[PDB]
């Protein structure tokens, strides 16, 4: 659940952004036009790692996939930490560093 | 404005900057200027930068002081990331649009993928206003206009800060009920059941029932609102179209044909004795009038005559040494060419020498007897000339 | 049969298929039939999907139910994966073969090494016959023929089932002469050594000298039978020759240029009003008279007076509004054209508001008086209509 | 020397040397020799080798048997790594220098990046004299002269030997002032104080201050000495200028088109019966020559009237059967060439059976009635005949 309460928790603060505008007969979200207009430096448009298509996602589900996949990786990552946790809360004193 | 610790071979060898024009200097807050310019492509692209077949072009300012309403490469617009072919020349501008009041340097800035920022010239822009009368505006699909200064804020706000509340109050809810020596005396004394025991499970189960409520609600109601939205527009663009005209180095049946046949930089010092091979190829007498290597326009005193308007840091009025005779036309002949100026020491670029790659690169531009300009690239080994 | 799932912007973006026919609709079994067609690899190649420089010619069928014997694209036999050039078109053929009796739907596919599966046009191949009635055959380099439906099988039993077997003998055989509750007990028991020890060493060591000699027996054995064997053939083919006629966008001194001046599909709907410029270039007055997105062949009522053979799911006799005015010769002129049909909206094509890129692609035809047929590739934004 | 080994199949169709020269077979120490030729790079470029996009220019010898003074390929000194263009033809010199006295089979190598090496054509050179006797020399930048054979040596063994001495000596310092026995017992009865504690830790210090001045003092005299350094050139160079004589296929108006349909070899054995359509597009009545594989000769004895001076492991005076007719100018037609030597067995071309891509390559040279050489790339796959 908490990789799958991520998005849904998210979608009120970050769906004004995602209205659609025109741009030079061009068509970009409001979030697209905030980062390209307030220009940042050392931030180019090929760096963004977003999702730019894919010929084996089958429309209509993508966040669907998504955040079922964060939700079970957590799994793994939440059993590790939960150990780390464990670990960086020992009490053991060691006789010399 | 950080191009002067940049590698200079990898400056004078990647891009070449002409023709950059900024609008105006002087701008108000709400008032448009436009950056425009033309970049060539080197075509002896560094093995060090990855190849520019995907690039963005980019304003080069210290933050969002102007605001970038529209810029266009390769007579295309360009919001997302481009593609530039090694040696073509490409045709750029940048409509800014005054934010933040102040004096700034602009650059103009294209962005390679594998290598990283190259920085062109830069002009100083004085900005007057305030900062509050700032309103961009724009306008959606549907044909509301919103200003994007402060669009989108409060219900960012109104989402955000409500839940922020909600998780410190439910972790003083529990440091207060339960404390936090009290509650470890108590688990590490066997008894970790009365610590937390429903009826705290019961507090618990109603907290993320209400909290799934919200978020539901909240789905939904944010759904009513925004019905239409669309994911966020991204990928390379198609391919641009390079300047034809006239040339523009490589294209049309009249050009320069230019090849360097060493040369010799003052380590320490300003002079860039390189000897030419000028083939000249056209139909009217040419005598060499600049050469831009990393921007920086060193033009010849004699062709020259009046000095241009181009930012004092790059513009030096001292490209000296030609031949003072016209070269075309059909001649092909060895010319020496002696740069030198204060500015190529202080643009850093004399600092060749502690590169790994001594070599030098840039544009040589042509002229007729009437105002007809030929570009050609120039580019090669340059050997140091170690002064005590 | 998976396309409609695929994203839209993808499918007309990537591959452009026409031309596209299938030789039989109704097959027997071990009877021969050919599907052929033309395809353009898009000139503004998606970032998202790899380089078509590596791809794959198949045929899309639900499992072996066609066999295929031959394939060629680019004037070349094609077992392997072959090169396309973006911006070129190249013709391909698959000669299938009945195999299993029932109706199937038959597409063209081709896969690229990056981007994964492209699928084209596909028609219902309707199968007749018997499974067991089927055989290939092949011939070998000594001349022998061999039937692929059953060679080779035989061998693989003979050689793998025995082994299992006396994996199965030598388990039983341990665990019948020692239990497993029994020598659980015995090795727990401290005595871990009258549960395996010498006559039981003895037992494994007669096999294993049994097994090692039954492996080199069977490899020489096998050896003797196919003394001259081969490795695996594999590895890219040489570059393919691409269409040249007529063109062809893209080739000959005659061809229409078109450039997209924005567009307007309506979400949820079926319509696409696009602004074509056409520039005919040609020498005939041309008449816009196909438009094939994603293989879905858009055809212009008036110019196509006869319905062509094509599948009905894909063929549209609706690719309305051109201009009902023939533009050649020598003139550049903006023409509207209104793509409408339900087509468009059963391929998911309606769908391009979900994808990350608002963009179309495919191919123009416009044809002359007579049957001469000029192609032009179309592409570019388009802007979405938001309706009730 | 060792390209027998590498496959054949990758061996003739990657690089096709031809017109490789030796200046000099015997020379003396301190002697200079060039070894010079023409490279094509096969258009077919196999997949399982990397683009020629980075490659080396390189002298395939023994070791350091010839000094290698200067090389040059596409009419560019080549010191470092350099970009083949697949399909083109450049010429590349290496100017040698005798320093080992004996006789060595020197090589022409060019080394791709992604693929490996690839070994030309070899020639036995007789080198006389003393290794003593050999001095490279070079000059520096500031004009003094220095032996490379030589130079440097002193002060790196002056800066290295010390220093060891020293860490030789603190180690038996510390042996023998404290045993290994000695303190391991001491440190094991709990007492791991008195086996080192100051004075011990006082001597540390003193060696680390002196170890810290000899690092501080010698960093700065070895700056007094060599003030002016520069860091290590490296680098891919700009891109090579292809040869365009005459042709040289696929440059010029006139050159001849060939196509490889089909091909035998007997396997094991040494003929290559191969069909190929000469279309003969040239001016002068052409007769094919000459077919260098991986280097190997093979010259049709009719045309090579004279055999050449080639390296005998190579040059193949018997490439049988062309048509013993002119075929230029303007005809199209099918000729069979059979060839046959002990050569292709010996060079382990005949092993091209074991090879992943049953597939040949290599240049054909036509000529016309006078000495004019017409070159034409041939390649495509061959059927092995599998003979008793
Ligand atoms: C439900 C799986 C429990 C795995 C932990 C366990 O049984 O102990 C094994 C080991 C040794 O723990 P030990 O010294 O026996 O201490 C017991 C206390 N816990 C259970 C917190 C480790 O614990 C770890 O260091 C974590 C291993 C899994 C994550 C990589
Ligand atoms: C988790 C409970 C609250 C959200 C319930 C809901 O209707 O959202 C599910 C819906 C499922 O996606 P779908 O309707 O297929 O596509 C909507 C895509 N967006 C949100 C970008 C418009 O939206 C999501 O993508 C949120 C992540 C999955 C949570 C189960
Ligand atoms: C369980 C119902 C699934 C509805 C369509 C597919 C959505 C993606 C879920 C992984
Ligand atoms: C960052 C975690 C490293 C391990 C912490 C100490 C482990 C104690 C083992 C008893
Ligand atoms: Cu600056
Ligand atoms: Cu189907
Ligand atoms: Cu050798």
């Amino acid at each position: 659940g908490w990789g799958l309460l991520f998005y849904p928790n998210n979608w009120p603060a970050i769906a004004a952004f995602h209205q659609a505008t025109e741009q030079h007969g061009q068509l970009m979200t409001l979030a697209d036009l905030i980062g390209f207009h307030f220009v940042r430096t050392s931030m180019p448009e090929y760096i963004r790692m977003v999702e730019r298509g894919t010929l084996r996602t089958f429309g209509k589900d993508v966040v669907p996939v998504a955040a079922f996949f964060s939700g079970f990786v957590s799994m793994m990552v939440y059993f590790l930490w939960w150990f780390m946790g464990r670990w960086y809360s020992t009490t053991k004193v060691i006789d010399t560093i | 404005h950080g191009e002067k610790s940049q590698q200079a071979f990898l400056r004078m060898r990647t891009l070449n900057w002409y023709d950059v024009q900024w609008s105006k200097t002087t701008v108000n807050v709400n008032e448009e200027m436009v950056l425009s310019g033309k970049v060539h492509v080197f075509s002896a692209w560094p093995q060090a930068v990855a190849n520019p077949r995907v690039s963005f072009l980019n304003a080069g300012e210290p933050g969002p002081v102007l605001v970038r309403t529209a810029q266009f490469i390769g007579e295309q617009f360009a919001p997302r990331s481009v593609s530039l072919e090694i040696g073509k020349d490409y045709a750029f501008s940048i409509n800014l649009r005054g934010r933040r009041a102040g004096r700034w340097h602009v650059h103009a800035q294209i962005n390679v993928e594998g290598g990283g920022p190259i920085i062109g010239p830069g002009q100083w822009i004085e900005i007057k206003g305030d900062m509050k009368d700032f309103t961009d505006p724009v306008t959606l699909l549907d044909g509301s206009t919103v200003d994007l200064e402060h669009y989108g804020i409060s219900r960012v706000y109104a989402w955000h800060l409500p839940w922020m509340a909600v998780g410190a109050a439910w972790i003083f809810f529990w440091f207060v009920r339960k404390g936090i020596i009290t509650s470890y005396i108590r688990v590490a004394e066997g008894k970790a059941d009365d610590v937390i025991g429903d009826d705290d499970r019961r507090i618990g189960a109603i907290v993320l029932a209400l909290t799934i409520l919200a978020t539901i609600v909240g789905y939904a109601v944010t759904n009513s609102t925004f019905p239409r939205t669309i994911p966020l527009q991204a990928g390379l663009q198609k391919p641009l179209t390079p300047i034809e005209t006239e040339g523009t180095v490589g294209v049309g049946k009249e050009n320069v044909t230019t090849e360097l046949n060493g040369g010799v930089y003052k380590v320490p010092g300003r002079e860039l004795t390189i000897n030419v091979k000028v083939k000249n190829n056209t139909s009217q007498p040419l005598r060499l009038g600049e050469y831009t290597a990393a921007g920086l326009r060193f033009l010849n005193p004699d062709v020259f005559t009046t000095k241009p308007d181009f930012p004092d840091y790059l513009l030096a009025d001292r490209g000296l040494s030609v031949d003072a005779t016209p070269i075309a036309p059909g001649e092909a002949k060895e010319i020496v060419v002696k740069i030198q100026d204060a500015r190529w020491d202080i643009e850093r670029l004399s600092d060749l020498a502690y590169d790994t790659d001594s070599q030098i690169g840039g544009l040589l531009f042509f002229f007729s007897p009437d105002g007809k300009r030929y570009a050609s690239e120039i580019g090669g080994p340059v050997i140091p000339k170690f002064v005590a």
